[PDB]
RNA sequence: CGGCCCCCUGGACGAAGACUGACGCUCAGGUGCGAAAGCGUGGGGAGCAAACAGGAUUAGAUACCCUGGUAGUCCACGCCGUAAACGAUGUCGACUUGGAGGUUGUGCCCUUGAGGCGUGGCUUCCGGAGCUAACGCGUUAAGUCGACCGCCUGGGGAGUAC
């Protein structure tokens, strides 16, 4: 679906510097221009397409997708992507054992929900100023952490990831439980934990956005189906 | 560290210059080193140990730096 | 940033006193290869040259001596 | 010094399997070639290809099923230090028949089962599983 | 070490082709000459142990070569040992 | 296919290493960080201070194109050296243009000599030149109306280390660093030098054709010890510095900044 | 349907400012009497709790083992840390000839007939692990055929 | 093994070619080299310094500290044959992901510049798979193998007695 030219324009073909590479990414690498590794778009594209297809399929059976990206450059974008296809996301720091330790995190989620309710639906007001402030702070904290996953209910049936090396904890968790992983994997990253590897530039913003958008579209399509 | 006071130069300035020169020479340090006999082994050990320390400072710390403190 | 690599000299000359004088201290000492940035191979040669000069009283062993 | 070429070859093969190498090249020898052929027949490698005139290079092409390697184990048995010769009744069964034992007999190098069928034993080269 | 000219001369004499140089016999001759040369040195310098190691090694090599020659071709070996005056 | 191989050598052909090809489009602005994309592996974290012109406020919105620089790749994550140096090459080209007709004409206005040559400033940048260059004769711009308008006629340039002394008024008129290290020597010759890296004891301003200066921590200001040089000056900025000391032997020119 | 055997329970200590804090480790193993086996190692201040924890652990992260009838498919070695273990398939009637922790794992796995020696260390936790490894690695005839690009009759 | 110079001299590495044609690897006994101290004979003796002497310190101080100070350290020729003689890791060969250096060659390239792209030798650090009781080792293995040798079999008694 996503063309090669577009990818090139975005800056998918660019990778990291040669000294920071992983030799498990040697198949997906093409060459090294100006001492910086170039990802092979001929090998990338089909894989990407396959991944997209898989995602679509998942969506079709009413699968829950989780969008992970805690880089802070593409935190805004990932959330947007998630919301477009009304799916869940973790745009700020992944809580260690979010999925493996769901049952504890489910309590946190509940608490957050309660807080939200108190804030909005109650309309009681009349609260001690320090206490109120504290409550507000707590709410903020919760929202930041678990805003995207509050309506997830259980565990997701697939896990889309913007960087494998950065979100290794998440990936690891997904492997322990057996959730399918769809990781964007730059040359420095490790592809071994990832099920459906996508060789591409995690760092560049435009590229990331592109990666998101197609995925979102596919999810939407699946839903429609 | 031979020095000559320039025409219309302050005393203090001259002194400072002299001190600087001395520092550059590493004369005091040298003297300190030759106060007592260092066994060859000891000398070796210090040199290697120092080198190791330097290496540690350079690389490990750099690695640490990549990650933010707060 | 070595001089001798750029010049492309085959061997450093003890007679070439001026050149040597750039690599010797105000106190007479030979200057480290960290500071000058001389290449290792050349540095040794330079040192040797300096030593030779000192033997021939072309360069001084030290500032104080007389 | 190089003392056991077959052993070396085996080792190379093992390393290839470990490291997920597609093909493994080495200096060719007749015995080695025979061994390779046997392996191919028994289905532990994809294909072997000798190439060269003066100093020819045997190139095996290793096999991988469902990610992992095919040659699970591969040991020399006879070795220059200590030779092993078996009579047709004393011929082994590698992995209770699931693996193979390359055995050099008077009628050429063959798998243990083949040797048994023939009705002859010999020098036991290697177990492969 | 052995001077170039001397080496060349040695090669020419013992070597069949004179371009050959690597002939066993030639090699032996070369070794032998070197050994002879070093004898003088070592008479003078008895404590030069490091140098003597090299000499020893050379001698060993020569011996090995001789042995090799013997098994291969006896007559040639005999001739060689007549020429050089090697007791064995 | 070989579509991609050919596309790779094509994209090699349509970029170069320095800040030469004005290619990065400014794709997000936020104070205090600009960011472009010149067809590199990542986006630059640009300062705002490489892009405000001569009075302090920004000049370029979204889509605008300046080249940056290169030859340094990956400090962890990111891509460039700053585009402002880019600009230096353009300045060099204009200075070079003189050679063609033996006269580069702009405006040069030089009020005074930090180190023996009036300072001339062209557009945003200000440069320092040797003392003769400011005036054609012995006219001296001290009697001229302050920060006067002429041009610059070049008197002297040092060709390696970048010091250019230029000719105000009089329109009618028309190994290597260390042997002869006596030019900026004599006691206090002021220099204009860009700082490079501040090593918590130092600042490392070093400009004059392959040398190293320190301005370590003791002067820097008029407080001694509590100063921490990163707070007090900058990173990458051309400043007031002069020599105070040269050892041509243990190459330590020890500059100062309290002057 | 699942059978679960607590192999060992061991008291372990942690020294603190006051004195010694004691705790209990429970090593259990569970299986369905067919291929599926899983050991669990649980820890708690009281024994029963620890045991429960171990059981819970066991029940998740199980592992499948190809069993030719009541016995193994071929002799198999398994190692882990000190404990190196040999186990050999055996004729119907012979029973589980194996010692200690090793026996328990076998029993749950639904091997009925084995000849099994534990060389090296016999530290229950390690030895059970070793046994598990051995079981896991053990390939079937069908599997081998699949691997090699042959039929089952070609392999025999 | 360390100032500089000369004379005699051993090894290593690279570059191409040319030649020899398995001549190789390992090695019980055997032979040699083997820090420091130590011994013998003859020289030498500045500094340093076992022993020794005095002064302190101390409950004592046959030590640490101070002031002196002789063997010895230095040279010649002999002997001794041991050291945490350590990488606590036998030698030789083959094979198995990477990164950052150092040093010393060498091929090409507009050396347009201190550079660019390789290719050899030796070497420091980090780390992957794998290995390991763990610590760690990790293409210079403690990984995967082969050849030969050396050595271990609870602590003490004892590397002692005869």
């Amino acid at each position: 679906t996503v063309s090669m030219r577009d990818m090139l324009k975005a800056g998918v073909h660019f990778g990291h510097q040669t000294r920071y590479w992983n030799p498990k990414m040697k198949p997906f690498i093409f060459g090294a221009r100006n001492k910086v590794h170039i990802i092979n778009l001929e090998k990338t594209v089909p894989m990407f397409n396959e991944a997209l297809a898989e995602l679509n399929k998942i969506a079709s059976r009413k699968g829950k997708i989780l969008f992970v990206g805690t880089k802070r450059a593409a935190s805004e974008a990932v959330k947007d992507a998630a919301l477009s296809c009304d799916q869940f996301f973790v745009n700020h720091r992944w809580l260690g054992g979010m999925l493996t330790n769901w049952k504890t995190v489910r309590q946190s989620i509940k608490r957050l929900k309660d807080l939200e309710t108190q804030s909005q639906d109650g309309t009681f007001d009349k609260l001690t100023k320090k206490e109120a402030l504290m409550r507000t702070r707590e709410l903020e904290k919760l929202e930041n952490s678990l805003g995207g996953i509050k309506d997830m209910g259980g565990l997701p049936d697939a896990l889309f990831v913007i960087d494998a090396d950065h979100e290794h904890i998440a990936i690891k968790e997904a492997n322990n439980l057996g959730i399918p992983v769809f990781a964007i994997v730059d040359t420095n990253s490790d592809p071994d934990g990832v099920d459906f590897v996508i060789p591409g530039n995690d760092d560049a913003i435009r590229a990331v956005t592109l990666y998101l958008g197609a995925v979102a579209a596919t999810v939407r399509e699946g839903r429609s189906q | 560290p031979v020095i000559k006071v320039r025409e219309n130069e302050p005393f203090d300035v001259a002194l400072r210059r002299f001190k600087r020169s001395c520092e550059k020479a590493g004369v005091l340090a040298e003297v300190r080193r030759r106060e007592f006999y260092e066994k060859p082994t000891t000398e070796r050990k210090r040199a290697k140990a120092s080198a190791v320390k330097r290496h540690a400072k350079k690389l490990a710390r750099e690695n640490a730096r990549r990650t933010r403190l707060y | 940033f070595c001089r001798f690599t750029a010049e492309g000299v085959q061997e450093i000359d003890y007679k070439d006193i001026a050149t040597l004088k750039n690599y010797i201290t105000e106190s007479g000492k030979i200057v480290p290869s960290r500071i000058t940035g001389t290449r290792a191979k050349y540095q040794r040669q330079l040192a040797r040259a300096i030593k030779r000069a000192r033997y021939l009283s072309l360069l001084p062993y030290t500032d104080r001596h007389q | 010094s190089m003392q056991d070429p077959i052993a070396d070859m085996l080792t190379r093969i093992r390393n290839g399997q470990a490291a997920n190498k597609a093909a493994v090249t080495m200096p060719s020898s007749k015995l080695k070639v025979a061994i390779a052929n046997v392996l191919k027949e028994e289905g532990f490698i994809e294909d072997f290809k000798v190439e060269g005139d003066t100093k020819p290079e045997l190139e095996l092409t290793l096999k991988y099923f469902q990610g992992k390697a095919v040659v699970e184990s591969i040991q020399r048995v006879s070795r220059p230090g200590l030779r092993i010769y078996k009579r047709k009744d004393e011929l082994p069964k590698v992995m209770a028949g699931l693996g193979i034992a390359v055995v050099s007999t008077s009628k050429g190098v063959m798998t243990d089962r083949a040797a048994r069928q023939a009705g002859l034993g010999g020098e036991i080269i290697c177990y492969v599983a | 070490s052995l001077s170039t000219e001397a080496t060349a001369k040695i090669v020419s004499e013992f070597g069949r082709d004179a371009n050959d140089t690597g002939s066993t016999e030639v090699q032996v001759a070369l070794l032998t000459a070197q050994i002879n040369h070093l004898q003088g040195h070592f008479a003078e310098h008895k404590k030069d142990h490091h140098s003597r190691r090299g000499l020893l090694r050379m001698v060993s090599q020569r011996r090995k070569l001789l042995d090799y020659l013997k098994r291969k071709d006896v007559a040639r070996y005999t001739q060689l040992i007549e020429r050089l005056g090697l007791r064995r | 296919e070989s579509f991609a191989q050919l596309f790779e050598e094509s994209l090699k052909e349509i970029e170069t290493r320095p800040g030469s090809i004005v290619r990065g489009v400014v794709v997000a602005i936020d104070k205090d960080v600009v960011l472009v994309d010149a067809g590199l592996k990542s986006e630059s974290a640009i300062p705002a201070e490489q892009f405000k012109n001569a009075q302090g406020e920004l000049e370029i919105q979204v889509g605008d194109e300046v080249d940056v620089a290169l030859d340094a790749v990956e400090d962890g994550f990111g891509e460039t050296l700053l585009s402002r140096e880019k600009a230096k090459r353009h300045e060099a080209w204009i200075t070079l243009e003189k050679a063609y007709e033996d006269a580069e004409t702009v405006t040069g206005v030089i009020n005074g000599k930090v180190k023996g040559g009036f300072t001339v400033e062209l557009n945003g940048i200000r440069a320092f030149l040797p003392g003769s260059l400011v005036d054609v004769r012995p006219v001296r711009d001290t009697l001229h109306l302050e920060g006067k308008e002429l041009e610059f006629k070049v008197i002297k340039l040092d060709q390696k280390r970048n010091n250019v002394v230029v000719s105000r008024r009089a329109v009618i008129e028309s190994e290597d660093p260390w042997v002869a290290i006596a030019k900026r020597y004599p006691e206090g010759t002021k220099l204009t030098g860009r700082v490079t890296n501040l090593t918590d004891y130092g600042c490392f301003v070093e400009i004059e054709e392959g040398v190293e200066g320190l301005v370590h921590v003791s002067e820097m200001d008029w407080t001694n010890k509590n100063i921490h040089p990163s707070k007090v000056v900058n990173v990458g900025d051309v400043v007031e510095v002069m020599v105070l000391d040269i050892d041509e032997e243990r190459r330590r020119i020890s500059l100062g900044l309290k002057q | 349907e699942l059978q679960e055997k607590l192999i060992a329970v061991n008291r372990v200590s942690k020294t603190v400012k006051g004195g010694r804090i004691f705790s209990f480790t429970a090593l259990t193993v569970v299986g369905d009497g067919n291929g599926r086996v899983g050991f669990g190692y649980g820890k708690a201040r009281e024994v029963p709790a620890a045991i429960q924890k171990a059981m819970e652990k066991a029940r998740r992260n199980m592992i499948n083992v190809a069993l030719n009838n009541g016995t193994l498919q071929h002799p198999v070695k398994g190692v882990h840390t000190g404990s190196r273990v040999f186990m050999q398939p055996a004729s119907e009637g012979t029973g589980i000839i194996a010692g200690g922790a090793m026996r328990a794992v076998l029993e749950v796995a639904g091997v009925h007939n084995v000849l099994a020696k534990a060389y090296g260390s016999t530290n229950p936790i390690n030895v059970v692990r070793a046994t598990i490894d051995g079981l896991e690695n053990m390939n079937s005839p069908e599997m081998v055929a699949a691997k090699r690009g042959k039929s089952v009759e070609e392999i025999l």
